[PDB]
Formats: structure tokens, C-alpha cells, sequence
């Protein structure tokens, strides 16, 4: 039987991490193994499998069983700051002691648990951490949720040349996000599902990330995240990329947010739908509902271009702006029925593609 | 609104 | 009809957040009147309703309309910090303008905006915010939610000599503080609806600022700074608190309010999810809670207490506890037991202001 | 649970 003798602080990481992600019952359980002077955490949910090693100093017991993870987290968690939480197996139950303290949890069995199926690596490749949350934060919200065409519901990751690069997109918006990681990449392109990147976002030392035709895995430190990938056909976002945006237009990226948020309030609830109107160096922002009333927001902005009109969801405006977080942004349009490209005026790794209303 | 492609 | 004013964006937050705080249109709109260099803004759901009075140092044009509340609002939140907001009616529709931004807003009349019918007031006294707030926060979480004993659904507020009381129950729970406001006050008992106890709560930011209460038969008012608000008292009879109360409580427990707290709380996670039953073997210098769910598991935890009545075993359900010892917030609490099925009054071991019934559970 | 009254 299983047995192992650890600190409060050495398991809470770990149990947090791998808890993160019930259908049916063993799912909401943790396998816990003890083998070589090491603790093996695994979390699954069939699609993607967080695994946590913690090293035991203390005598321990091979062992392996499955225990509810929300319970046995929140058992550690409540547990003093400094505590000592000794494990062991009796008969089906796992017991958790700890000072005065006594837990008695149900177990499954471990060869009951589910196991991702074998892969193997095609690309495999090393970043810093922030650098991967950037490429996430930047793109994450242009992503679909439960749309149809299921290859949205999700992130491309696409390896070229030096560069690691994230697309997302729902139809209406688009957002690509490229970082120069220093090593030569094959041309590789996968579709990380959205449920994968909100795990690949929570764990974020160095990242190393290997790619296969229909696995994605990760390791952060002592943490091997694996997550399939969505089998489908992204679509060629370099063909919506606008290709002759003649029209230029700069301005300050809070004050543009703060006259789109404003506008937004007496836009159609349903729609939220703006009207843009540019002019030399001035933008004219207005928006109408059905209750016949209307919010009007005159800026001044950096425009040499031909005067034009262009509706848009305000919405899908206001999400660039907001993931954008700089000092000017650039807005480069082509005319009323064309996609805009959205940039921050100091940066070009970040671009952001908006399809227009007809307003 | 209009779709991407 | 000729509506007209000029403010700041600071002087027009709180008074608008406050008062915005729908069933018919117009109780989504607020009522806006100019009139004697004062601004006066009104909401209300027919039950309660909130006054706010802003000042006028620019000029302006006397009337009155009504507008929707959370787009006002949002439309004032929205401004840049320190923008100068004017606003007018036109026709049908009021105009709110600031430097380039125009917001035309539509409009129900003043004339069909509800208000409170008239009352008289019978007690009448005043106190710091503070005072009124840890009344208020000590007893607010033992009220009831949708109980069909409606007159549970509120917070009792009783005067009696010279001190102000809060009481709140559910059948299984009970809290109530009391605290001296330093005036002579005459016998009065009420219940303030849960709604009221909550908007009441929620304007309370100003510490020791003063606080005026006037109560009648069927309405209380609270006056904080520049807003007024009123609510409709519940026309029930709320129960005898005192008969409740543990009479003799002989046997007393002491320990560390934290301690007790994350012992119960670890002690919960292996409890039944509906119940929520522990059970609590009490002993010399000692106590033992167990808990156990319909999967078989169990969790006990040994604490060292001050203890040194008989032994006895009783069951608790652990979240009213735990509300307990949330609200609490003290070095060592004191728990005052009878026997197996009567109730404990839990109270901080070095104040008596709040006190604390909760009825077991059948172990 | 038991009741108060």
C-alpha cells in the first residue's frame, strides 16, 4: 500500500495546479503515485492532463490510488501554515493526518484511471514564460466560444522560421500575436483547444513546449500539462489580413477607449453598434437605439486621409483597446464595407483585424 | 455584421 | 419643463450611485427637480426610495423630469475625472453634455413618478455611522432569505433606554447586538425589510459622520449627509427574541476564535453537502468535531479548550457556526452550553455586546 | 435542524 510523509507548502502548488480542471465519477479524483523518491500528482478530464511531481525526503511506501481532488486540496489548503500532512493507504480508504487533525477519503482504483494515449513529438522548441502568456493574453479573447464551426472554439499555434506565432478569431474579429524565440522552428500548425489555452495560461523559469499532429504538451518546472488538439481546418487569416489600408488614423489609446465606452451606452443592446466618422485630424463617434436616443463623441486624432464613414460593433472596439494597454494605437482603414487593422502605434507584434457593420 | 471570409 | 443645470462630475457620482441603488418603466428612471439652487434626485421600487440633494453654484433654470437611471449614470461614470456636466431639457429629452461628448437621453413625466404617501414619525434619534454599521454587519447574516415566515425576512431594530438594538433570525440561528447611543429613547419595536437593511448598509462610507433615524408605525428614514432614504416597515410580528435566549447555560467552553474556526472549517469539507452536520464531543479541557457525508468519509479534529463542565456530545450544522465565528472577529470566543438538544449562545470571550443562538441539529 | 419555536 501507498504511504508518504510531506510539508503543507510542498503540496499545495502542485494539488492547486493539477485540480485546476464531474461527467463520470473518476474524473473528479486525482491519481496519486509514489515510486524513486517521488509523489506523481494527474489531473484529466480526457481532453488535456496536468501531471505535478513532488520529491519525498521523508520514508514513503510505493504505492498508487485515486482521491477526490477538491476536497484533498481544500483538506491541505485549511491545514496550518508549516503543517505536516502524513498519507497513507488503508484498505479503500486514503488517511490524511496532520498534528490532530484526521481525514478518511474514498479512493477508485488506479488502474481505473483514464491515461492520455501515447504521441510523439514533431516540434519541439523553448521560451520564457512571459513571452507565452503574452502570445495568449494578446489573441485569447478573439477566440469563438460554442460556435458552430468547432476549429474556432480555439487558438492556432503556428511555428515559421524564428518566430512563435497565436491567431484567433470567431468570424467577425481576428487577433495575431508573433514573438522571435531564437531557434530555427519547422513550418507547423495546430489548433490548441480554448479549454487547453486557459490551462496553458494558468501555469505560467523557462517553458518547453513539443508539438505532435494531434497532442500539445507543456512543461513549467516540475509540471507537464498535454492537451489534444482540435481536428480541424483553421482558416488562412493572411487572406483577411487587410492588404492596401491606405487610411491612417492615430490617436491616444485611453481616450479612444473612453469615448468608445461612452458611446456604447446608447448603442442597441442586441447590435452595439457604432458610427465612425473621419475626418483631417478629428473622429467623430456616434451611436443610436431604438428608444430614439443618442450619444455623439468629437476627438482629436492624428488624419490626412479621404473623409469617410464605417460602422462597428463596439464591442469587438473596445476588446482590441483593452488588450492593446499602450500609449497610441493606429487604426488603418481601406473604406466603409473593409476590415480595419488595429495596432499599437509604438509596436507591430500585435495586430488586430475588425470587420465592419453596414451602418 | 459582415463575416471575415 | 425648462430644466436646466451645470455640476461638476464628483458632486453627481455618489448622489447618482446611491440613489440608482424594472417591474414599471418609469421605476428605472430617476426623478430629476431644480429648484432653490438644489439638484434633487429620486429612485424608488414603491417599497423604498432614495433622496439625494446636490447643490448648485452655477446658474441654472428651475423643473422637473425623469431619466434612465443606469444609463445617467454610466454616462457620469463614463466622463473623464474632474469634467463639468451640463444638462438641460429639450423638448422631450434631456440633453447631458461635456466638453466634446452629447448624449440626448429620453424622458416619462415627472408627474407620473411614484412617491411615498406622507407619515408621521414617533422615534427619533441620532448616532455615529459606525455605530449603526457594526449593528447592522453583527446581526445582517442570521436574517432569512424567502422564508415563508415573511416577518423573518428583515432585521428587528428596537429603542430601549439608551440603547439601539438589532435583531435577526431564521428559526435555527439568532443574532443581537445592541450598542448605547447615548439618548433617552422610548420602547419601539420594528422590522426593516432585508432589502432595506441591505440599501440602509450600502450608503454607510462616512464612519463617525452622524446618522439621523425618525421611525413611524409603518416607515423608518435614515439621513446621512445630503440623501434621505425611507423604507416601508413589515407588518408582521416578529418573535420573542428573549424567550430564546439560553436561560442557564451552566456548562462554558473557551477557545481561540481562529483556531475554532479553521478546525471547523477543515471539519465541513467532509460533511453532508445538504445538512452540513458535525458533531462536537465536548470533554475536560478538550473538544472533538466529527463530521461525516453518505460516501463513508470522515474528518475529526482534537482542539485544546478551556472546558470543565460534564462531558456531553452535540450536533451543529457547520456553516451557522462558521457565521458565527465570521462575524465574531476576536481573540477567544466562548460557547455557553445546556445539554444535547437545547441551544448554545456563542459571544466573544471579552465583549457582551453581540451574542450569538444557534439551535442544533438531532445527532 | 431543530427549530427556535
Amino acid at each position: 500500500h501507498m504511504k508518504f510523509t510531506v510539508e503543507r507548502e510542498h503540496l499545495l502548488k502542485p494539488l492547486q495546479q493539477v485540480s485546476g480542471p464531474p461527467t463520470l465519477p473518476i474524473l473528479g479524483n486525482l491519481l496519486l503515485q509514489v515510486a524513486d523518491g517521488t509523489l506523481s500528482l494527474t489531473g484529466t478530464d480526457l481532453e488535456m492532463e496536468m501531471v505535478a511531481r513532488v520529491a519525498l525526503v521523508q520514508p514513503h511506501e510505493p504505492g498508487a490510488t485515486t482521491v477526490p481532488a477538491r476536497k484533498f486540496f481544500d483538506i491541505c489548503r485549511g491545514l496550518p501554515e508549516g503543517a505536516e500532512i502524513a498519507v497513507q493507504l488503508e484498505g479503500e480508504r486514503m488517511l490524511v493526518r496532520s498534528g490532530r487533525s484526521r481525514f478518511s477519503l474514498s479512493t477508485l482504483p488506479a488502474a481505473d484511471f483514464p491515461n492520455l494515449d501515447d504521441w510523439q513529438s514533431e516540434v519541439e522548441f523553448t521560451l520564457p514564460q512571459a513571452t507565452m502568456k503574452r502570445l495568449i493574453e494578446a489573441t485569447q479573447f478573439s477566440m469563438a466560444h460554442q460556435d458552430v464551426r468547432y476549429y474556432l472554439n480555439g487558438m492556432l499555434f503556428e511555428t515559421e522560421g524564428e518566430e512563435l506565432r497565436t491567431v484567433a478569431t470567431d468570424g467577425h474579429r481576428l487577433a495575431v500575436c508573433s514573438m522571435p524565440i531564437g531557434q530555427s522552428l519547422p513550418s507547423h500548425s495546430v489548433i490548441v483547444p480554448r479549454k487547453g489555452v486557459i490551462e496553458l495560461m494558468r501555469m505560467l523559469n523557462p517553458l518547453r513546449v513539443q508539438i505532435g499532429s494531434n497532442n500539445i504538451r507543456a512543461h513549467v518546472g516540475d509540471f507537464i500539462f498535454t492537451s489534444k488538439l482540435v481536428d480541424g481546418r483553421f482558416p488562412d487569416y493572411r487572406r483577411v489580413l487587410p492588404k492596401n489600408p491606405d487610411k491612417h488614423l492615430e490617436a491616444g489609446c485611453d481616450l479612444l477607449k473612453q469615448a468608445f465606452a461612452r458611446a456604447a451606452i446608447l448603442s442597441n443592446e442586441k447590435f452595439r453598434g457604432v458610427r465612425l466618422y473621419v475626418s483631417e485630424n478629428q473622429l467623430k463617434i456616434t451611436a443610436n437605439n431604438p428608444e430614439q436616443e443618442e450619444a455623439e463623441e468629437i476627438l482629436d486624432v492624428t488624419y490626412s486621409g479621404a473623409e469617410m464613414e464605417i460602422g462597428f460593433n463596439v464591442s469587438y472596439v473596445l476588446d482590441v483597446l483593452n488588450a492593446l494597454k499602450c500609449e497610441n494605437v493606429r487604426m488603418m482603414l481601406t473604406d466603409s464595407v473593409s476590415s480595419v487593422q488595429i495596432e499599437d502605434a509604438a509596436s507591430q507584434s500585435a495586430a488586430y483585424v475588425v470587420m465592419p457593420m453596414r451602418l | 455584421q459582415a463575416x471575415l471570409f
